[PDB]
RNA sequence: UCCUCCUAAAGAGUAACGGAGGAGCACGAAGGUUGGCUAAUCCUGGUCGGACAUCAGGAGGUUAGUGCAAUGGCAUAAGCC
RNA sequence: ACGACCAGGGCUACACACGUGCUACAAUGGCGCAUACAAAGAGAAGCGACCUCGCGAGAGCAAGCGGACCUCAUAAAGUGCGUCGUAGUCCGGAUUGGAGUCUGCAACUCGACUCCAUGAAGUCGGAAUCGCUAGUAAUCGUGGAUCAGAAUGCCACGGUG
């Protein structure tokens, strides 16, 4: 809650005035983390989902929720019912702890980093960005792996526009470009 | 490539043409058969029809053009394919 | 949260090679070593160096003198 | 074992897991290892922290993998925008350094395409 | 032989070698109850990932769903955990 | 003009097929350091020491030599120690980018070589097929002709065997 802290005195100030809102509550703020990892290659075997469930448990401490498909298409020859991903919300003290270690740590440990990108704000604020490679994680050892995963953020906010949520990541010096 | 030391080369009657086409400051296409000259940074603007053993193809003269030779923008085997 | 089905999730120690001593709730268990944070990455000055084009009529000219 | 970007095995020597590094060889890590001191016998393993933070500044002077990279692909669009011979055979497929194209040139053509 | 719609003329019923479709089962949970939930499709953004898997938001508001044919129903859901 | 002169281009192209070769797929080896043993040749618009500079290809000054005198020119494989430790590897070196040297009016098409980086295929080869009977095959280097420059080809030489 370092950052909730720093968001709770510096960034609402900052944003109250290059916004000029009328009340504090019309303030945006960070609702939820959502860590996706989309494994279509599980009806393979159980074991590749099974085991990137465990990853993602020691990214984010929290046992994460297996997805199943909502329905059935035949061009990835998949049925109703099948396990075919894994997710994690993250909220309240564990989303601003995982934030603080994101953009601290394992955007550092980007290969060729060189910016994210202020084109993936969805038109309404919410954020979504997809990392290559889950070794940019230290909780992951990398003698102990085998498969190079990969998953998807998707950062939750009540910002109604596009531009309030990048000023909001900017004002945590998000690294947009 | 040739030595720094013999520095770069050019025909001396294409260099007298730029050094023409430069003080009239005519656009004219200058078609040449200096397949071997260095391109110079003063020649940058210009059109040279450069010789390809048939006939003279333009070449528009740029900033990137500098530092190679005019043969380069000129092919002198014509290949579209077999089939 | 619920009990026992989460991983254990402790507060470490991170440390890197700017000296950026941070300290963090992690499923590291042991204390962590870092090679660079947010703090020294070369984000704000080399990206922005490492383009690097050069000029080529300037290479030209530097070549030789006439 | 975390240099530049990308990790490095710990089990072999010091030039070679260092030539592990796209944009270095055994040249540039003899050189690398000279600037910081460090024995070329020794293994990844069983060096100082000190010590690879000084191998990290030595890498660090060097043009490396995601600038090399870009580098690399910014001189052959370079020859692509420009439209020379070495432009037309970086977009023919075809080797660029005058090389026989009658017969031989399975490195850049790849396989062979059968007559249909 | 049985079911559904039309013919069938606004109660029921109503024929033709008239027009169109199905059944000869399934389920020990796909039943009962309590509690809770609410679709289809499309748009944008997003690692592998693609017209189409999963994820987040938005439009929409049942155009979906109902073990199976059709009709009539269904949000207090008879639909879904 | 089917003759003659000049510039530029081409004989080097490239969906492919074959022949003859080179280098490999490594541990009877790649590496590094140290060190031992050859023969036969060429040289004046030539061979070019020594010394200096350069990582280097090379550059400068510059003796000696028409040559059993001087130069090309340190033979390598080998041996001694250490190293890698079976991996697409410290094997393999293709390809490509950048920086250069030299020849030559001139290295774009279209030269050779050097440096840095890059590190393909390839883990002994289908049907089929070739050479060789002793200083032979196999393997290792050396030199010459042609030639301003430009060979893995050709013609010769010795080493191990
Ligand atoms: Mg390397
Ligand atoms: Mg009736
Ligand atoms: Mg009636
Ligand atoms: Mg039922
Ligand atoms: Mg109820
Ligand atoms: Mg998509
Ligand atoms: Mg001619
Ligand atoms: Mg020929
Ligand atoms: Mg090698
Ligand atoms: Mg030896
Ligand atoms: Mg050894
Ligand atoms: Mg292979
Ligand atoms: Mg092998
Ligand atoms: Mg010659
Ligand atoms: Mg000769
Ligand atoms: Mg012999
Ligand atoms: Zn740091």
């Amino acid at each position: 809650a370092k950052l909730h802290d720093y968001y709770k005195d510096e960034v609402v100030k900052k944003l109250m005035t290059e916004f000029n809102y009328n009340s504090v509550m019309q303030v945006p703020r960070v609702e939820k983390i959502t860590l996706n990892m989309g494994v279509g290659e599980a009806i393979a075997d159980k074991k590749l989902l099974d085991n990137a469930a465990a990853d993602l448990a020691a990214i984010s401490g929290q046992k994460p929720l297996i997805t199943k498909a909502r329905k059935s298409v035949a061009g990835f020859k998949i049925r109703q019912g099948y396990p075919i991903g894994c997710k994690v919300t993250l909220r309240g003290e564990r989303m601003w702890e995982f934030f603080e270690r994101l953009i601290t740590i394992a955007v550092p440990r980007i290969r060729d980093f060189r910016g994210l990108s202020a084109k993936s704000f969805d038109g309404r604020g919410n954020y979504s960005m997809g990392v290559r490679e889950q070794i940019i994680f230290p909780e992951i050892d990398y003698d102990k792996v085998d498969r190079v995963r990969g998953l998807d953020i998707t950062i939750t906010t009540t910002a109604k526009s596009d531009e309030e949520g990048r000023a909001l990541l900017a004002a945590f010096d998000f690294p947009f470009r | 490539p040739r030595s720094l030391k013999k520095g770069p080369f050019i025909d001396l009657h294409l260099l007298k043409k730029v050094e023409k086409a430069v003080e009239s400051g005519d656009k004219k296409p200058l078609r040449t058969w200096s397949r071997r000259s260095t391109i110079f940074p003063n020649m940058i603007g210009l059109t040279i029809a450069v010789h390809n053993g048939r006939q003279h193809v333009p070449v528009f003269v740029t900033d990137e053009m500098v530092g190679h030779k005019l043969g380069e923008f000129a092919p002198t085997r014509t290949y579209r394919g077999h089939a | 949260m619920k009990k026992d089905i989460h991983p254990k999730y402790e507060e470490i120690t991170a440390s890197c090679s700017c000296g950026n001593v941070m300290k963090i709730r992690s499923t590291v268990g042991h204390d962590l070593n870092l090679d660079v944070c947010s703090k020294c990455h070369p984000f704000f000055t080399g990206k922005q160096r490492d383009v690097a084009t050069g000029g080529r009529v300037d290479r030209f000219n530097k070549r030789f003198n006439i | 074992a975390r240099i530049a970007g990308i990790n490095i095995p710990d089990h072999k020597h010091a030039v070679i897991a260092l030539t592990s590094i796209y944009g270095v060889g055994k040249t540039r890590s003899k050189a690398i290892l000279a600037a910081a001191g460090i024995a070329e016998d020794v293994k990844i393993s069983e060096l100082s922290e000190g010590q690879i933070d000084t191998l990290r500044d030595e890498v660090a002077k060097f043009v490396v993998e995601g600038d090399l990279r870009r580098e690399i692909s910014m001189s052959i669009k370079r020859l692509m925008d420009l439209g020379c011979y070495r432009g037309l055979r970086h977009r023919r497929g075809l080797p660029v350094r005058g090389q026989r194209t009658k017969t031989n040139a399975r490195t850049r053509k790849g396989p062979r395409k059968p007559i249909k």
